[PDB]
């Protein structure tokens, strides 16, 4: 890393574990409707 | 470089049909995910100024507070600029930069000689390519030209009072909201041109300025030469968790 | 929208607003405030002799060229 | 060279209307765009034309600062209006209008 | 006469720099500016009375 | 159905679209009655007398 | 999608783009049925009746 007494890769980083999702599609048509409990087949 | 690890993206499960059930496949098909990761780094800025010990005996005035001034001030137009507009090679990726290299710098309908004006429409008309990065609108900023400011206060369309509310222009003059955005001018756009970039709707959240060290003075004295250097440097990017983001309007070609 | 068929019915000169829309002949080229402000673009929002005022022009703008 | 030459003509014609004064803003520049640090002096002819403006004209082309209902164009674009007589007189080329950066 | 300077444009900071640190150039090209002054002066106008 | 008077932008609240019965125009209650003379050429279709 | 109802200046409150629902036209009150005969040429659209 351009100085005398450098260290190895790795080791100039500090890897959160953040874990980041994007904005992702939202689901609207699965939850507006009831549910018939059917019992049987 | 600072790592942050994205989700990986959602998998669809099997619809298993009622020939499996009790074959092992009536557990369907495996959703495997892999955690991504998004790296981030820094590009350095810096500046020279050098103050004989001859000149200000020589002159009048001090002369020193100009150089700190137009050192930090320097900084910050560079960085106001780059992230506008930056090569991305060695400087910041910037935010007109970075829409087009998207793919969304949407060519609209405003011309430049005149003609057909920058209306509001054609700066809100941008937001369709943010995608789903834009319905919320209150996480948005739009970064106009003044010469679309200026544009947008003319427009017919916001000038009539039972056109937008009291707060027309005819009535009040400086286009403050347009179409739920807030209006912000700046001029660091290209200048007006065919294709060029009046405006921008960023997506706030998803753009951090990687920081490392900050705007710090250190003169050094160099006798010998007699001039005392004050040497300012500092080191931050902008970079964005995700891909898209920013859209950016430019005049018809 | 129609200016050309108008002429017919009025010639050079449009009447004041009442009787423009009032007149059953005229209805047909143009009917209400609603076809016309929509035909000149204009929204409700702009006030009604505006837009009328702007449809007086465009009859004499469109006259017949003589 | 701010001298924007204005469509509005001598001689009735056009008036000046209330937009073209608000449209030479642009020529000011940067400058131009924070309005509140502006002011606005009219020629005493372009304040009798800015009330005949067919633009500030309606409570619903303005608000309840329209001329009909009110009488005095008060504030035009965002900017005070300030009337003095001063100005050159009417005729060709001619000033009705400047706009300071005090 | 009032002659008052008036500070130059903006200088802009080198970008770069770049892989080289500890190098000369980390530190980037100097930024700088030549003061513009401006003159003012106050022409005399006066009016005159005879009672 | 004089365009006139069905607006609430136009008129009030007292609309033709929004009400159905034209009660006030400009300032003068009106009244209806049928026994005009028959609608023809000439004819009379209105009168304001100062009562 | 009578153009005459949808704004809030051409109506109230009760304009279709707010509302949805045309419910008074012209001062009369709307009820809509299915038993008009069959959309057609001439065919009947609206009766007014006098209960």
């Amino acid at each position: 890393s351009s100085s005398v007494e450098v260290s190895s890769e790795s080791y100039e980083t500090i890897f959160s574990q953040r874990i980041i999702r994007d904005l992702q599609k939202e689901l609207v048509v699965g939850a507006l409707f009831e549910e018939l409990p059917m019992s049987s087949k | 470089i600072l790592t942050m690890l994205v989700e990986p993206d959602a998998g669809k499960a099997t619809w298993v049909a009622a020939s499996t059930y009790g074959t092992d496949t009536t557990t369907g098909e495996e959703v495997k995910g892999a955690l991504k990761e998004i790296h981030f780094s820094t590009y350095k800025l810096a500046a020279k100024s050098f103050i004989t010990d001859e000149t200000e005996e020589d002159a009048i005035f001090s002369l020193l507070p100009l150089l700190r001034k137009r050192l930090i001030e320097a900084h910050a137009v560079s960085i106001e600029e780059a992230f506008m507009t930056g090569d991305g090679s060695g400087k910041p990726k910037g935010l007109l930069t970075l829409a087009s290299e998207d793919s969304a710098k949407v060519v609209t309908e405003a011309k430049a000689d005149g003609s057909v004006l920058v209306t509001a429409k054609t700066i809100s008309k941008l937001r369709r390519k943010l995608g789903r990065h834009g319905l919320k609108l209150s996480k948005l900023v739009l970064i106009v030209s003044m010469d679309a400011y200026y544009d947008l206060l003319e427009d017919e369309e916001w000038q009539d009072v039972a056109q937008v509310g009291n707060d027309s222009v005819k009535l009040q003059g400086q286009v403050g909201r347009i179409y739920g955005l807030p209006v912000v001018v700046s001029e660091y756009f290209p200048a007006k041109a065919n294709s060029a970039e009046f405006a921008v709707i960023v997506y706030k959240d998803n753009f951090v300025m990687p920081r490392q060290r900050a705007v710090t003075v250190e003169r050094e004295r160099q006798a010998g030469k007699q001039r005392d250097a004050y040497y300012v440097t500092q080191r931050v990017n902008l970079q964005r968790y995700f891909a898209n983001g920013v859209v950016s309007g430019t005049y018809a070609a | 929208i129609d200016y050309s068929g108008l002429r017919t019915i009025f010639g050079e000169k449009l009447p004041e607003s009442h009787i423009f829309f009032a007149t059953v002949a005229a209805h047909k080229y143009v009917p209400s405030y609603a076809f016309l402000r929509r035909e000149l673009g204009l929204s409700s929002a702009h006030t009604n002799r505006k837009v009328w005022k702007k449809f007086v022009e465009a009859y004499g703008k469109a006259i017949p060229p003589a």
